[PDB]
């Protein structure tokens, strides 16, 4: 069946391929890694989408460097299967193209790199994922500082507590999330303040950022929130408080 | 008639109007069918504001007319043939320890457009559940969705199981149970037992403002043999 697909990337009928290829990233068998590399030149962008999506999900480092090579693709959809696919696959050699990739003209590919570079983990993103926090877009300020956050280094802290106070509620819901995860002491006071934001989702996820940082910094910062703050702030204090001791 | 007005790439139109919990919206969709290809091409706004729920838990309720059954398969395809007339869809939505939404819509030719009309009701949600309190990523999955014959009336029965990927790395089920029967009386095809499998993927559009999806999905049926 693995070997009928595989026989189907070869039709005449690029449908006939398109699910060929789909079907064969489900069954995960490294048997198509080679006939999936060749579909990644097909002629139909749908069926390169497809063969990169495909490759992705099996999961195999051979697939690396023809992948990279599909972030050039003149389809962004094809270029998004690529980037996601690399972040998958795990793979170091992937850093520097996606690093490339955020300045990608489709800001869905800028996106995109920017997941697979938290994925991956590498150090290496760091510093170009603090410039994506600047990004025109949205989403992928938002997907900087959540990558950001999975990589956990450092340097990010100072951007991240900057991005707090970004326009847009889902980035500061993002930098909230990542500073709980980085557990860095510099975001205490600045997270207490974000339980004052607009928005009742960056409340609470600064609500529970504080909580992963918990220390004694946490401690000392609810034992005075519970005595001058007011509303949502006042609760988590209190809530802290009784939990924690 | 029926597969025939699908030979190429069809414009969609896409009405749901919505209440959850008692929060109402709606949502208006725009694209493109080719079902050659099993594609959509789409993008959905929401009219009335913020979407009260996930945008992923929508998928499934906002054209399965445009699967791409395979030549072996076209005696199988219930969707098109019930064109242009259309078909009523209903379902129930289990979301595992939480609420449920309930969804009757009609699928028709309206002119050259195939349209999709969407009520949907939805009750018994957790306010600071997955859904009610944003918790899923913006993300989707593939999945395997079920048809079988319905014994009684011309119509199918359809079930399948939408996994929604939580952001702390849990995932959440959404059970679907479906039932499609035809508008007009143009006879149509009772099919055997067999499944779509579909693949999606959501984006969004960088000059739009308002709170929307933008949706690409590929969908072939499959497991017949031949």
């Amino acid at each position: 069946k693995v070997e009928m697909y595989i026989k189907n990337l070869q039709d005449d009928s690029p449908p006939v391929r398109v699910y060929a290829a789909f079907a064969l990233g489900k069954i995960g068998d490294e048997r198509a890694v080679e006939p999936l590399i060749k579909a990644l030149k097909d002629e139909d962008a749908s069926v390169r989408y497809a063969a990169a999506t495909a490759l992705g999900q099996i999961g195999d480092e051979r697939a690396v460097e023809p992948l990279i090579k599909a972030l050039k693709d003149e389809d962004g959809y094809v270029r998004t299967a690529a980037a996601e696919a690399l972040g998958q696959i795990g793979d170091e050699r992937a850093v520097e193209p996606l690093i490339k990739a955020l300045k990608d003209e489709d800001p869905w590919v800028r996106l995109t790199a920017a997941r697979a570079l938290g994925e991956i983990g590498d150090e290496r993103a760091v510093e170009p994922l603090i410039k994506a926090l600047k990004d025109e877009d949205p989403w992928v300020r938002l997907t900087a500082a959540r990558a950001l956050g999975q990589i956990g280094d450092e340097r990010a802290v100072e951007p991240l507590i900057k991005a707090l106070k970004d326009e847009d509620a889902s980035v500061r819901k993002a930098a909230a999330v990542a500073l709980g995860q980085i557990g860095d002491e510099r975001a205490v006071e600045p997270l207490i303040k974000a339980l004052k934001d607009e928005d009742e989702y960056v409340r609470q996820r600064a609500a529970s950022a504080l909580g992963k940082i918990g220390g004694e910094r946490v401690r000392a910062a609810m034992e005075k929130l519970a005595e001058p703050a007011p509303g949502f702030a006042r609760k988590v204090a209190v809530n802290y408080l009784e939990t924690h001791k | 008639k029926g597969e025939e007005l699908f030979t190429g790439v069809v414009p969609i139109l896409v009405e749901l109007d919505g209440d959850v919990n008692g929060h109402k919206f709606s949502v208006s969709g725009e694209g493109e069918g080719d079902a050659t290809y099993g594609k959509l091409t789409l993008k959905f706004i929401c009219t009335t504001g913020k979407l009260p729920v996930p945008w992923p838990t929508l998928v499934t309720t906002l054209v399965q007319c445009f699967s791409r059954y395979p030549d072996h398969m076209k005696q199988h395809d219930f969707f098109k043939s019930a064109m242009p007339e259309g078909y009523v869809q209903e379902r129930t939505i289990f979301f595992k320890d939480d609420g449920n939404y309930k969804t009757r819509a009609e699928v028709k030719f309206e002119g050259d457009t195939l349209v999709n009309r969407i009520e949907l009701k939805g009750i018994d949600f957790k306010e600071d559940g997955n859904i009610l309190g944003h918790k899923l990523e913006y993300n989707y999955n593939s999945h395997n969705v079920y048809i079988m014959a319905d014994k009684q009336k011309n119509g199918i029965k359809v079930n399948f199981k939408i996994r929604h990927n939580i952001e702390d790395g849990s995932v959440q089920l959404a059970d679907h149970y479906q039932q499609n029967t035809p508008i007009g009386d143009g006879p149509v095809l009772l099919p055997d037992n067999h499944y779509l499998s579909t693949q999606s993927a959501l984006s969004k559009d960088p000059n739009e403002k308002r709170d929307h999806m933008v949706l690409l999905e590929f969908v072939t049926a499959a497991g017949i043999t031949l």
